[PDB]
């Protein structure tokens, strides 16, 4: 997989409600990771490695 | 199973989702069945005589609709614009068309409604389905596509919404043994279908917080049930008729553990051997069916006591059938009364533990 920053999205099979959630994921070639994430209330959300 | 009614042309039109057509010989022997989808329009009667190569029925595979009961003018309840549903509008003219959301797409707002299609007379007030005293209303599921206005008049046996069904894929060997895996793990369906859980004369009483409530009086001895249906279920009861123990209150698919609870180990174990044979059959496989009966009587092997009885057995435990029924038949011996039980199933995994 290439570096850079890739927008992908569950296909609702986290919530029984079948909410689909996004997130977006930056990858380096050479460093620590970084996310950020939709929740099924609607609210944004960051992860680091 | 038939449940139907006439439309205006004067064909009979299905009104039931267990309906089977079967065709029987002047001897009185059958010789051809067919299953009847709901929303399906029979050209011919029941108990008529009909000429081999005719059409007795035809209906569109690709959908499936919602027709209606009684006459009337149609208007919307809980159908809130943008919220719930999305609208177009064919600006060309004053039409429009409209799709009901599903839950993944929804609102808290609505989360908590309840979507339908209300049918009324022309003075305004509530239509009741003849012969019942119940309110004239059909709720829309998720995905449905209806093609009407606010306020037309429609006539009975109409289609009022149409409900897209998915195509699926090929049916070959690995799109059945989950199916498989399904039946002999003992899964519980989805939604399931509500069975009556004693005999007797039904009605209903208190409704609270949208559920509605049903009151099965027996002709004679206790009246304990009162089983809380939520009140977005379809019922085919009415309060002043019977039933027995195992009808289908509410259409749907089967839970085996309410089968074995209600109809007894009999009918449990032909659900299970028609269900996996069903599946085989498809591919060309042949199979005896001791092998499915056997690995069914391994299933069945736990008992749970609910009176002590003279036994020693607690009120509430779970023990092996066979140990219940040789200490059973010893006490039997000596004069006394035994304890009774329930059998239990068990899926292939649980059991095995």
């Amino acid at each position: 997989r290439s570096p850079g920053v890739f927008f992908d999205s569950d296909k609702g099979k986290t919530h029984s409600s079948g909410k689909v959630l996004y997130n977006a994921r930056i990858i380096p070639y050479r460093g620590s990771w970084l996310d950020f994430e939709f929740d099924p209330k609607d609210n944004l959300f960051v992860r680091i490695d | 199973n038939v449940k139907s009614v006439v439309n205006s042309s004067g064909k009979l039109v299905i009104t039931s989702r267990n309906t089977e057509l079967k065709l029987i010989d002047e001897f009185g022997r059958t010789k051809e069945s067919y299953k009847v989808p709901y929303g399906a329009v029979l050209a011919k009667g029941d108990g008529e005589q009909v000429a081999g190569g005719e059409t007795v029925a035809n209906w569109d595979p690709h959908t499936m609709p919602v027709i209606t009961e009684v006459s009337g003018f149609v208007r919307f309840t809980d159908m809130i614009d943008g919220q719930t549903i999305t609208r177009q509008t064919d600006e060309l003219t004053g039409l429009s068309s409209l799709v009901v959301l599903d839950s993944a797409e929804r609102t808290a707002g609505g989360k908590d409604l309840r979507p339908a299609l209300k049918i009324v007379d022309a003075q305004g007030n509530d239509v009741l389905i003849p012969g019942t005293d119940m309110p004239a209303q059909y709720f829309l599921p998720g995905k449905a596509i209806v093609q009407l206005e606010d306020g037309v008049q429609i006539s009975s046996g109409d289609t009022l919404a149409r409900i897209p069904q998915e195509s699926g894929g090929t049916k070959d060997i690995t799109g059945g043994l989950p199916r498989v895996a399904d039946l002999f793990e003992a899964r519980r369906p989805k939604e399931p279908a509500i069975l009556a859980e004693i005999s007797g004369i039904v009605s209903f009483g208190k409704e609270t917080k949208g559920k509605r409530r049903l009151v099965i009086t027996p002709v004679d001895g206790s009246d304990p049930y009162e089983e809380m249906i939520p009140k977005w279920r379809q019922l085919n009861v009415f309060e002043g008729e019977r039933v027995e123990r195992g009808d289908v209150i509410s259409d749907g698919p089967e839970a085996p553990h309410d089968i074995l609870r209600l109809r007894g180990v009999h009918a449990v174990t032909r659900y299970i051997v028609n269900e996996v044979q069903d599946v085989y059959r498809l591919q060309g496989v042949k199979i005896n069916d001791k092998h499915i009966e056997v690995i069914v009587r391994q299933m069945l092997r736990k008992a749970t006591i609910v009176n002590a009885g003279s036994s020693d057995f607690l009120e509430g435990e779970q023990v092996e059938y066979s140990r219940v029924k040789i200490a059973n038949r010893e006490l039997e011996a000596n004069g006394k009364v035994g304890a009774t039980y329930s059998r239990d199933l068990l899926g292939i995994t649980k059991a095995s533990l």
